[PDB]
């Protein structure tokens, strides 16, 4: 909301978000309580919904532009589980650290075969 | 050659000249000039390579078991 206030004064912006996953994983460990059957592997079943309603929003535009970098944590190192899966969709540039490169000692540790570009 | 107690005969393996001597070296050059290269005769290494290429083909496993390398 703030990012966005200031995209409409007329401003460009930055906007770094420390960790996006615990924004998905805060909603899988409400969403049982809620009463909603659980989906894939334990995810609330609106994973999606709840993840596109907010990248949606930060977005540049035609009265200001917000450039953003955001950090999406893998859980257990699996880059097909469904919440990076999902998140990869929403994105421009995706830069993918591997384990098996930081043990090397190669940093920073990114994985040239994964990350792309639009 | 005969020594004072031993002879010895040194024999070799098939019949020489220059007549025969000359045309395997012509041979040996014909076969350099006109890269010309002949298979050996092991089957059985020929059937263990082919046995371990097709093995080892499309095996992917480094990139499965995470070895960092």
């Amino acid at each position: 909301t703030m990012a966005e206030k200031f995209r409409d004064e007329g401003r460009d912006v930055l906007l770094f978000v420390d960790n996006i996953y615990r924004y998905t994983l805060a909603g899988t460990e409400v969403s049982a309580l809620l009463g909603r059957m659980p989906s894939a592997v334990g995810y609330q079943p609106t994973l999606a919904e709840e993840m596109g309603v907010l990248q949606e929003r930060i977005t540049s535009t035609k009265t200001g532009s917000i450039t953003s970098v955001q950090a999406v944590y893998v859980p257990a190192d699996d880059l097909t589980d469904p919440s990076p899966a999902t998140t990869f969709a929403h994105l421009d540039a995706t830069v993918v650290l591997s384990r098996q490169i930081a043990s090397l000692g190669i940093y920073p540790a990114v994985d040239p075969l994964d990350s792309t570009s639009r | 050659e005969v020594q004072p107690g031993n002879v010895t005969v040194l024999a070799d393996t098939a019949i020489r000249g220059q007549d025969l001597d000359e045309a395997r070296a012509m041979e040996a050059k014909r076969k350099a000039e006109e890269h010309i290269s002949s298979s050996h005769g092991d089957v059985d290494y020929a059937q263990a390579s082919a046995e371990l290429a097709k093995a080892i083909a499309q095996l992917r496993v480094i990139e499965l078991t995470k070895k960092a390398m």
